[PDB]
RNA sequence: CUCUUAAGGUAGCCAAAUGCCUCGUCAUCUAAUUAGUGACGCGCAUGAAUGGAUUAACGAGAUUCCCACUGUCCCUAUCUA
RNA sequence: UCUAAGGGUCGGGUACGAUCAACUU
RNA sequence: AGAAUUUGGACAAACUUGGUCAUUUAGAGGAACUAAAAGUCGUAACAAGGUUUCCGUAGGUGAACCUGCGGAAGGAUCAUU
RNA sequence: ACCCACUCGGCACCUUACGAGAAAUCAAAGUCUUUGGGUUCUGGGGGGAGUAUGGUCGCAAGGCUGAAACUUAAAGGAAUUG
RNA sequence: GGUCGGAUUUCCAACGGGGCCUUUCCUUCUGGCUAACCUUGAGCUUGGCGAACCAGGACUUUUACUUUGAAAAAAUUAGAGUGUUCAAAGCAGGCGUAUUGCUCGAAUAUAUUAGCAUGGAAUAAUAGAAUAGGACG
RNA sequence: UAUCUGGUUGAUCCUGCCAGUAGUCAUAUGCUUGUCUCAAAGAUUAAGCCAUGCAUGUCUAAGUAUAAGCAAUUUAUACAGUGAAACUGCGAAUGGCUCAUUAAAUCAGUUAUCGUUUAUUUGAUAGUUCCUUUACUACAUGGUAUAACUGUGGUAAUUCUAGAGCUAAUACAUGCUUAAAAUCUCGACCCUUUGGAAGAGAUGUAUUUAUUAGAUAAAAAAUCAAUGUCUUCGGACUCUUUGAUGAUUCAUAAUAACUUUUCGAAUCGCAUGGCCUUGUGCUGGCGAUGGUUCAUUCAAAUUUCUGCCCUAUCAACUUUCGAUGGUAGGAUAGUGGCCUACCAUGGUUUCAACGGGUAACGGGGAAUAAGGGUUCGAUUCCGGAGAGGGAGCCUGAGAAACGGCUACC
């Protein structure tokens, strides 16, 4: 992540409809909105104190967590919030009466909340159409 | 006309999707209106159930709003200064949402006068009262008096014109005021 | 456009066509029991495959197994009601190997002469 | 495509109807209503295969402008107006009214109900919100907003409405031990006196559902309506209750009587 | 089978810059071809360091066809030093 | 008529600011 | 209010010339396979087939084939304290 | 270095068949209709044919991969008597 | 066989279930029912420990497999009942004083694999406390 | 209903194929053909070409009728009987046919829209519109054109139309009539300081933007900035308001404004009733049509997971000009490289990518079957796509529509 240098685009980064009033001074300078993915998945501390906008993060973003949870092995990192899972599964011919292994890439999309690395197993949540093939947003990382 | 499906476009493997299912109607794109300042001419679309769109072109003027005093003026635009996504669309004086340009700016001193009615750049009892009543917050950040000398305040669009066909948006203040004017600075 | 009317056939040709045995054996019911044809035989040979087929199937779920008790008495009872099957025998097991003739004693042609009226299985 | 469809044919029409296949090609498609397409009486086939008051497509619509039948309270002059669960259908005619129950089969039965009785209906409601200038409504399982509900209900209650106004006169909350009625699934039409509900956060909530004789099974949140509480129901059930005895049973009382 | 030599031209190749007859015969190229190319081969008089058969790249080398191009030509006219 | 990228030299207790100048795309 | 006409843009039919792929299809000549016919020449194999046979490889001869080197027994030897 | 006894590993050999196989034969070619220890490769009547074409490797000779049209009622294995 | 071929009690038996103890937590905090209550008022009373019913909380090693359940349109396949005169069919139909009318049905089974909930936890994997930020506190 | 037989030899046991055998709701064809029920039927080659005739129009009591149409109300001298034509409103996007295209495409089962549109039903839902809003106004109701029709013509023709002359609206088209109360803004004047005021404006809904609320596991204290409803200015302090989801910037409310400004009934049939200070005075039902928003229903579009035939004599593919992603913007009814600008070099693949073939629409299903399986599915149901090949578009809620239009071949 190495914290983005937030205000790298063109554009001005902001959460939209989040003012933070000059006239008047306030600890925790710069008003955050956060929300909870609910499902029993747990904001981490690093989106409530951090500083990257993401408007695609299940935690800050306006994106919402519904429908199918998957969950994979990173594959492939080199996107820019973004990376690839493969979910291995079996798959039954019955003429044989045995089985036989599949896998399934799918890309999905890594808050800076989260830092991915390559083995890592992460389970993710479906959203609305983030890109043209991203449909999961990565919700939960438990492996160390 | 401009067709916004996907049937076209090669899949995330790179395969290329034969020819299926001739244009359908309800995946149909449009021209863009590329609005611009002065001679205020918006043609209506006809859009799905109805559902009036208003294509705006040569916007006019529009409603900016001063966020940290919360009201809002009609100011005219006297042009574009930066925008983000393209330089082309400063060039030509395009307005788009998320634009920034320079207002009229006097309106708003009218009512900081009949509100504070301290100063700007540089009788009756009931007014003094309400101005007593207001005091001591007058003091609201110094880069943007220093605009009000120049009659010119810095704002951004909010509003999208070639679907609502208003122009609408915000003055700068704080830090995105600071963030902009390094941009505009630069040289 | 309209709903389709089912319909099946009604027998089933020997696997031999030309055997001393079957074709015998066969000829003395037509002559017992005044039959026109071999599909007249063929007939009672697809309905007794069938009753025997459900039979069989039936016996090999494990007893007081609740699809065995219903569709075992239906057919039994059914082939009781007809009088193929005797009262005693309604052991599930008797029906499998009843007779290739018994349901043709059953036949109104054959259950006249049993009534006398006739004094021939043709007249 | 291009528009909605304006024909049913037979064979795609619901079972539950219980039209030949035979003798026609289409079905009468039940038109926009309260109900959904695939749970609906539409009266044609009420007051031609339920009732036999009629024989053709033409005298039930001989009888309908004639205006002898109501449905809740309203004429509704229509061939095929979609009537769906426990709607009342008073005809003028006869002095007899009608509510529309689920047999043990789950088939729309011809329940008879007294004329004090055809007075009041129940609802399920769908959702409770706030209305325009924060005006909180409900909204029922046949479309009726009924606005101002006492605030003690919630989703998924049921509610009794006056057939006369939209006022609502009482309601049942939503807890285990309280009758319920089965609308939809394997155990459509039975009578199930909820024992307990397990949540599924996330979606497609499950209670679970004892009878009378003990006969336990699981239906879906969607497909359950509580009617009341352990014993007298707030509606009159039809014959049978909905107690879904074996099929091996059913031959036991076939041949009782004969 | 026969006369016969020191040995009697093997592998290849061909009307080839080497074939008299000869404008050889067949096919293709053309409206028409002693031209070109591909085959055939009792080859007047092809043939293996007299080197045989091929061969990419190269050539102010010889030849044929096609496209473009045009006063070469149909058919000449005009201007300048 | 514009836009963008491609540099040198100076300043940090024991990430930037100033000045300068090339034609290449 | 407003027709003809008109500037730029995106959508883009269609046509012409190229290129590529696929499928049929003509062709002098060449070289195979199969069948039939009591054809001509020899007798290569099956017996120690009259030089044991076969395998790989190379060269040669009208043709079956022959020969050199290495191998095999499917050999004609299960064997010489 | 020999002799005796035992044991591990090896090249083998002799007898017999509870066992296998169509048989010749086989201590594996056995524990396979009483059919399942793990795994790789290959075959689907005989010719055309390991041929044609396309690839790829080789200086070449050639190696690897590899048809179709067509044709046929038999080819083939092991044993028995002549 | 105490009723005339139909069921029951105390039963010698078999078969599968649930709970408890033997070193054997097979998570629990705010609170309600306080519950099954040491609770007993004189032989039916005034007062024990929350999941046995709940609302919210912290973590929760993850799979495969199998039982069960909902889902998997109708028609079609199997199958129950029944006059198409039998049958293929169809979902009808049956019963009365037929002068007033009554009434049983139109079930059920099957439905690969993928998805969801629940019990099991053998079998086959997966991780845990080893240059200890290991666990209870 | 778990079955075999003939053929290599002089004869024998095998391998092995050839042939026989049975079925096909699989076709074709030959011969023959008395009865009853039931029934497929130009799919296969040519999604090749088509003469002709039909296949989409539609009205009630309740939109508009002076037919110079028909009879007759006689309750009527404006109308109210029937009723051609025509305007208006709905429909023609359903149904029907075919299987050419199409191989993660369609489709099946299973999810999502907290990522959107929705004619029509069904249930609710506009006291706030006289604009310098005390003459500007018709509010017992405000204007315009036109069809039909009459008459004059064009060409041979088409569901071709011109010029002239009227008249209608639920056509177009402007346009008010109904309280109050409360609250926020300016604020005359007294002028006090504790500050009060007369008066005026704003406050429906719809659009757009900015901002605020949309809280809630537990209990007691310290004094400051000043009292904050009422004071015994000690402070008793409580009333202080808050819904849903697993989850939101949700529903909803409020503030400041913007809008060439949507809606807030200038409509129609019948019954005709009560009130009196009896005036064409005031109230008064059963309905029909319309209308903003929400919800419901009929849907639509997009979308998650898994699943498809034969091919390596297809091993690498995509990325110039979109390939995978980020940011911002346009476009859309909406998400999204759907498109544009800048930026990063990404994305798929021996677990069979990509390319090729299909005599391939996909499924429910059909044939034969001990068990396993093999083959088939143009075709009565569902979902796709097409109207000779392409492209484009008007109308509408809904079409890339073809018994709609435009252009090219
Ligand atoms: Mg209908």
């Amino acid at each position: 992540s190495t914290e983005l240098t937030v205000q790298s685009e063109r554009a001005f980064q902001k959460q939209p409809h989040i003012f933070n009033n000059p006239k008047v001074k306030t600890s925790k300078r710069t008003k955050r909105w956060y929300k909870n993915a609910g499902l029993g998945f747990k904001t981490p501390k690093t989106a409530i104190e951090g500083s990257y906008i993401d408007k695609k993060c299940p935690f800050t973003g306006l994106v919402s967590i519904r429908g199918k949870i998957l969950t994979g092995t990173v594959v492939s990192t080199k996107m820019h919030r973004t990376i690839v899972i493969r979910r291995a599964y079996l798959h039954y011919i019955p003429k044989y009466n045995r089985y036989e292994k599949r896998h399934k890439n799918v890309p999905v999309h890594v808050s800076p909340a989260f830092r991915v690395q390559v083995g890592d197993i992460v389970t993710v949540g479906q959203c609305r159409p983030i890109s043209k093939t991203v449909r999961f947003n990565v919700v939960k990382v438990s492996a160390a | 006309g401009i067709s916004r499906d996907s049937r076209h476009k090669r899949s995330a493997t790179g395969a290329k999707r034969a020819q299926f299912r001739k244009k359908r109607k309800f995946e149909l794109g449009r021209q863009p209106a590329n609005t611009k300042i002065g001679a205020k001419r918006i043609h209506s679309v006809r859009t799905r159930g109805g559902n009036k769109k208003y294509r705006a072109l040569r916007i006019e003027t529009g409603n900016f709003s001063w966020a940290s005093e919360g009201i809002s003026k009609k100011t005219r635009i006297a042009g574009v200064v930066y925008h983000p996504s393209n330089n082309e669309l400063v060039r030509t004086n395009t307005l788009t949402k998320a634009a920034i340009v320079q207002i009229d700016a006097t309106p708003f001193r009218q009512w900081f006068e009949a509100h504070y009615g301290q100063t700007l750049g540089k009788k009756s009892k009931n007014a003094e009262r309400k101005w007593a009543a207001r005091a001591a917050s007058a003091k609201i950040e110094s880069s943007v008096e220093s605009q009000f000398s120049a009659g010119r305040l810095y704002a951004c669009i909010s509003s999208r014109p070639g679907q609502s066909g208003r122009c609408d948006g915000y003055i700068l203040e704080g830090e995105e005021l600071a963030f902009y004017l390094r941009r505009l600075t630069a040289k | 456009p309209r709903a389709p009317r089912t319909y099946s056939k009604t027998y089933s040709t020997p696997k031999r066509p030309y055997e001393s045995s079957r074709l015998d054996a066969e000829l003395k019911l037509a002559g017992e029991f005044g039959l026109k044809n071999k599909k007249e035989i063929y007939r009672i040979s697809f309905q007794l495959s069938k009753i025997r087929r459900a039979a069989r199937d039936l016996l090999t779920r494990d007893e007081k197994d609740p699809k065995r008790l219903f569709e075992g008495n239906a057919l039994i009872r059914r082939l009781v009601r007809v009088g193929v099957l005797s009262e005693d025998k309604k052991k599930l097991d008797y029906v499998l190997a009843l007779k290739v003739e018994d349901f043709l004693e059953r036949r109104l042609q054959t259950q006249v002469y049993k009534l006398g009226l006739a004094k021939s299985v043709h007249h | 495509a291009r528009g909605p469809k304006k024909h049913l044919k037979r064979l795609a029409a619901p079972h539950h109807w219980l039209l030949d296949k035979l003798s026609g090609c289409y079905a009468p498609r039940p038109s926009a209503g309260p109900h959904k397409l695939r749970e609906s009486l539409p009266l044609i086939v009420f007051l031609r295969n339920r009732l036999k008051y009629a024989l053709n497509g033409r005298e039930v619509k001989a009888i309908l402008m004639q205006r002898h039948v109501k449905v809740d309270g309203k004429v509704r002059t229509d061939t095929t107006y979609p009537a769906g669960f426990m709607d009342v259908i008073t005809l003028d005619a006869t002095n007899e009214n009608f509510r529309l129950v689920y047999d043990v089969k789950g088939r729309f039965a011809v329940h008879r109900i007294t004329d004090e009785e055809a007075s009041y209906k129940l609802g399920k409601v769908k959702k409770v919100q706030l209305g325009k200038k924060g005006v909180p409504y409900v909204v029922t399982h046949d479309g009726r907003t009924i606005r101002y509900p006492d605030p003690n209900i919630k989703v998924n209650d049921t509610v009794k409405i006056d057939l006369a106004s939209g006022k609502i006169t009482d309601f049942i909350k939503f807890d285990a031990g309280k009758l319920v009625y089965v609308t939809g699934g394997r155990n459509l039409g039975r009578i199930g006196t909820i024992v307990h509900k397990e949540r599924h956060d996330g979606g497609f909530d499950l209670v679970h559902i004892k009878d009378s004789l003990d006969n336990t099974f699981v239906t879906r949140l969607n497909n359950v309506f509580v009617i009341g509480e352990q014993g007298k129901p707030y509606i009159s059930l039809p014959k049978g209750k909905g107690i879904k005895l074996s099929i091996a049973e059913e031959r036991d009382r076939r041949r009782a009587q004969q």
